């Protein structure tokens, strides 16, 4: 009961952060997300107590699939294979489902079929800087910091499927590792309101009675 | 009583240190240290009893005061420390309270949703931005929402003693004084595109007297470099 | 102000195929762009809060997507209960400002 | 500071070196030499200043206000005291010229 | 060989020494030595068939020459020392012999027999003014009189080896080094109203070659600040 308010035993839990479907014949369908977590509120509101954090990272992938409604005549396919690109920050990234940038040697990436357990991979600290940072009270547009930009990941089928359209879905778990804080802050009391920025809209201290006796 | 730093003077007669930690040194840079430690005192504001509260934006003040303020422009990088003096000088009859916070990276939030605040409103030059007791409205482009229960931060105003502080209370204390580390991610940063501390006064209880005293309160801000290092040539 | 122009305003199609509703802004919203969809009886629902991501809870026949000034609606298989009339409005200068209504009708 | 025991302000004494002219604000004379003088802490205070025969400004300024409680009056004055700190060094004695004479004194 | 002195560094491969002594230091004066020691070249003059010969002022050039320059209005006394580094290069079809002398306390004579030369003729800023082969005739009211047999101070022009000096034959010899201690009656000195140093060149076999060679002969002067000290706060 010592140890429960510890900081490795308050960050280190498994949240979901992302969530997209794509399809595979549209050249309109792969997925797309740059590791952040100002998504989720109830994640940035643990890490922004802290101004500076240093962690590894720790991702999975759950995907699943769908069988989307073709035309006729007996529908059979083998098991399907899933690619899971990471970019490195600057790095080439894709315009379009068939492209060179998925190529690259420098872009690790991983290849899971359907039916096994899902694809773990982990990314250790990857930053020019010594932590990063929730709070930055500066220009590179304001308040941005380029300097803690950890990648984006990409996904998409590598079967091609000719007979039946197939929309998968893959939903991805976010997991501090090894967890250093400094700098404690004041948790937030306005709702978030953007993304990128500290915007707000202004709103009561507590919630009011009647009298003070 | 009367320290000396250069050629500037100023007379104290308690200090709240940083975290705990006090203020030390580190291509190969040097270091000035005659040419700049020297007490830096910015012009005093004016405590009346419709007041909210004042911020300064710290590597910001100093940067057109003088001999430090010329080293600014001939140097790209470089690190510093601080030591700061409040006093405010009233009498035996008049009553209030401030609270004198430090906060470092202190992001202020605009007032329209989508912009972000542009620079002229976020620090002055040797000038106090002063907060307000009211929301500024969202038709308003760039300027800084200035809700003073907020901090501008959007965040509790009580709870801003998590931070290095002090309280002035007009009944039995008379200053303050702040001695702050370096604190940064990275040992050497851009310093024309971070202000790295921010200082701020808030009245909690509000100035009150009889009438015949003075109808005001002058606070006076001290703001002494330490371990000023640069990195160049 | 930013005036989104809805130039169409009558839609009409059969039940199956891709419809597309046009949304053309006064200048760069910087996709910030919402599409919402007012039913017959009076009931205002929120469909897409971006340029392309849907809200929880709505099927996956709907898409969006856009840039710049000119943004686009698309239902790939048009159901009974999508018609509707559909509107469009920007998130990023002040006021907000809507645009016109546009209504479906099955052809024939 | 010859005022009331109630009163309190600060000033600035500065001093301008021969070479430097007078500072025509408050803020280019603070960047030279000076004395933040705090009244309601100490009520003296020394510069010590070489004199020898621009050649300087001893200038005197506002800091803050003065602050008073009531019944107490806010018109207050100020004495200055002159001396020599160290040792001089004097050479070719000559006579004065605040004294003169036509007639014999009878 | 290549000798530095804070960011400024020539190179050079026997030096003429004042009188024996070599530059040594002395309210409380303190002195500078990081922001001045280093070697400020005056640009180059050009040693043609009809040329009569130069003079430099010394603490007149060095008046608008940077961070020692900009001591010199902050300053209202101080003393110093001097090291020149004078090289003319030619080939070895020139010919030529300079005298390179550096007079303390050279006043110069006017043209007219009544006034006193104004400012402007004395000395200009780190430009050579030059001497005449002629006379200036007495009814111009306030120039230097320029008769190079007389070097500008009524004397034999020949006997100007008494101060220190050095022959710089282009046959044997390419360049000259001087240094020249601080030379006057009292210690320290108004620095506006006095130049105590006059390093004079003069071409006393002039300068001959045949057609193809180059017209002309560049001469650098080189000066350097030793001793540099001030009284000030």
């Amino acid at each position: 009961s010592r140890s429960e308010s510890s900081i490795e035993n308050f960050l280190c839990r498994s949240a979901c952060v992302y969530y997209a479907t794509y399809t595979n014949n549209s050249k309109k369908g792969f997925a797309e997300w740059v590791i952040n977590t100002r998504q989720v509120a109830q994640l940035r509101r643990k890490l922004e107590l802290f101004t500076y954090l240093r962690f590894d990272l720790e991702l999975t992938f759950v995907i699943t699939s769908a069988q989307q409604p073709s035309t006729a005549s007996s529908v059979d396919a083998p098991v399907q294979t899933h690619q899971i690109m990471y970019v490195p920050p600057g790095g080439p990234v894709p315009t379009k489902v068939k492209d060179y940038a998925w190529q690259t040697s420098t872009n690790p990436s991983v290849f899971w079929t359907e039916g096994n357990a899902p694809p773990r991979m982990s990314i250790p600290f990857i930053s020019i800087g010594n932590a990063y940072s929730c709070f930055y009270d500066g220009w590179t547009v304001y308040g941005i910091n380029t300097l803690n930009n950890m990648g984006t990941l990409y996904m998409r089928h590598v079967n091609e499927a000719g007979q039946g359209p197939i929309k998968s879905t893959v939903r991805i778990y976010f997991k501090p590792k090894h967890v250093k804080a400094w700098v404690p802050r004041p948790p937030r009391l306005c709702q978030y309101e953007k993304q990128k920025n500290v915007n707000f809209s202004p709103i009561g201290v507590t919630t009011s009675r009647t009298d003070i006796i | 009583r009367s320290i000396t730093l250069g050629n500037s003077t100023i007379t104290t007669q308690n200090v709240v240190v940083g975290y705990g930690v006090w203020p030390e040194y580190l291509d190969q840079p040097t270091q000035p240290d005659v040419a700049t430690c020297r007490f830096y005192t910015l012009e005093s504001v004016q405590w009346m009893k419709n007041s909210a509260g004042w911020w300064w934006k710290l590597p910001d003040a100093l940067s057109q005061m003088g001999l430090f303020g010329q080293n600014m422009q001939y140097h790209y990088l470089g690190r510093t420390g601080y030591t700061i003096h409040v006093q405010c000088n009233a009498s035996k009859f008049h009553q209030g309270c401030l609270l004198v916070v430090c906060v470092p990276e202190a992001e202020m939030g605009c007032s329209n949703l989508n912009n972000t605040p542009e620079f002229s409103e976020l620090s002055g030059g040797d000038s106090a931005r002063m907060f307000t007791d009211t929301q500024v409205g969202e038709s308003n482009a760039k300027k800084v929402q200035t809700a003073v229960w907020n901090a501008g931060m959007g965040v509790g105003v009580g709870n801003l003693t998590i931070f290095p502080h002090q309280w002035i209370n007009l009944r039995t204390n008379n200053s303050a004084t702040l001695v702050m580390p370096y604190i940064n991610s990275v040992p050497m940063d851009n310093m024309f595109r971070h202000n790295n501390l921010t200082l701020m006064i808030i009245p909690f209880v509000p100035l009150n007297y009889s009438e015949g005293s003075s109808p005001y309160v002058p606070i006076t801000v001290t703001i002494a470099p330490m371990c000023a290092e640069y990195n160049g040539l | 102000d930013i005036q989104m122009t809805q130039t169409k305003s009558s839609l009409s199609a059969s039940l199956g195929d891709r419809v597309t509703i046009s949304c053309r802004a006064s200048q760069d919203i910087s996709n910030y762009l919402n599409w919402y969809q007012q039913k017959p009886d009076g009931s205002v629902k929120l469909l897409i809060y971006y340029t392309s991501t849907l809200h929880s809870g709505v099927p996956s026949r709907f898409s969006g997507s856009g840039s710049g000034t000119d943004y686009s609606l698309t239902i790939n298989s048009l159901e009974q209960e999508d018609i509707a009339t559909y509107f469009c409005q920007q998130g990023n200068t002040f006021p907000f400002t809507f645009g016109g209504g546009t209504k479906l009708e099955i052809r024939r | 500071f010859c005022g009331s025991a109630m009163a309190t302000g600060k000033f600035l004494l500065a001093y301008s070196p021969p070479g430097a002219g007078v500072p025509k604000n408050r803020k280019d004379a603070m960047l030279g030499t000076h004395v933040i003088w705090d009244v309601g802490l100490q009520s003296s205070c020394v510069l010590c200043v070489p004199w020898i025969s621009a050649a300087g400004y001893v200038t005197c300024w506002y800091q803050t206000n003065i602050v008073v409680p009531a019944d107490v009056q806010s018109s207050c004055d100020i004495l200055c005291f002159v001396s020599a700190c160290n040792d001089f060094s004097v050479r070719m004695l000559k006579d004065t010229p605040f004294i003169r004479q036509d007639t014999f004194y009878q």
